[PDB]
């Protein structure tokens, strides 16, 4: 209902007003009825970085190394009007023994982007285990051979291709590998402008039908502002409306708690109007 | 574990 025009001028007075910002303090972080059973097993408990940051059993990632678990969820965000579904899957920084599963997925679906929201550590604490390879180095998860090809960055990012190889059946795949590193947890990005430059990178990057694997150190906190960004993106050049209120609704209908603080959410919000404003 | 959930 409504229009583009329409709901960025609506945007504008909820956040001049701000009733953009009660209500987003008012919305569930978990989906009201959802169970969370499979996560909180005793044989799964420790492959969770986070003891309150957890998948729903509906829409987890089923290893098909098998009957196993990770932390991790699919999430799709879905624009009707366009006829366009954009895949993720949303993911913890893995573990040091859950390395393994998280190539695992990567390799099951042939996933050919990742995108890491995090540096390795901050603030004194581990946020995600380092399993890909510093070159010349290479490293093995699982039955999976990684190395890194090339390496090269920007002021907020680095951009990696990597080799993954089957140690088995000798068989290889290519993954670009991108690391925001100018992104401090339970925080905006340190530049607006950055930023937005970089979901336009993984726009351009995206495979049609294949899911983008996006991951901070819980991956619901950065990777919630990214994927409401991208969404309205992707709204915005097919002159669609944006209520990035329901944007976030239907992304915690899928993984709890995306867009953690309401300093992201006015974040993201602001640069959905200054996306709109600079096109128009 | 940590916990991940937050104030602000």
């Amino acid at each position: 209902a409504d229009t583009l025009e329409g709901s960025m001028a609506q945007l504008k007075k909820g956040l001049e007003s701000g009733t953009v910002l009660i209500q987003f303090e008012q919305l569930y972080r978990k989906k009201p009825g959802l169970a969370i059973t499979f996560a909180k097993l005793p044989q799964n408990l420790d492959k969770n970085r986070y003891k309150d940051v957890l998948p729903y059993d509906t829409t987890r990632v089923l290893l098909q190394g098998n009957e196993d678990y990770i932390n991790a969820s699919y999430v799709n965000m879905e624009i009707p009007a366009a006829n366009l579904v954009n895949k993720y899957i949303a993911t913890q920084g893995p573990l040091p023994h859950t390395c393994a599963q998280f190539w695992q997925v990567v390799w099951d679906q042939k996933l050919s982007l990742i995108v890491m929201l995090t540096t390795l550590t901050e603030r004194g604490r581990t946020k995600c285990h380092q399993y890909w390879p510093d070159p010349p180095d290479v490293m093995n998860h699982g039955g999976f051979h990684i190395q890194c090809q090339s390496e090269d960055c920007t002021i907020a990012y680095v951009s990696r291709e990597m080799l993954v190889t089957n140690t088995q059946t000798g068989e290889e795949h290519t993954v670009t590998h991108l690391q925001y590193v100018a992104w401090p947890a339970h925080g905006v990005p340190d530049d607006s402008s950055d930023f937005l430059e970089f979901v336009n990178y993984v726009r351009s990057l995206r495979v049609d039908s294949e899911p983008v694997l996006v991951h901070s150190s819980a991956g619901i906190g950065r990777t919630g502002v990214l994927v409401t960004m991208e969404t309205a993106m992707c709204l915005t050049e097919r002159n669609l409306p944006i209520y990035p209120l329901d944007i976030v609704r239907k992304m915690r209908d899928q993984r709890a708690m995306m867009v953690q603080t309401s300093s992201q959410y006015k974040f993201v919000c602001e640069a959905i109007l200054r996306v709109y404003e600079e096109g128009l | 574990m940590t916990g991940y959930v937050v104030t602000r």
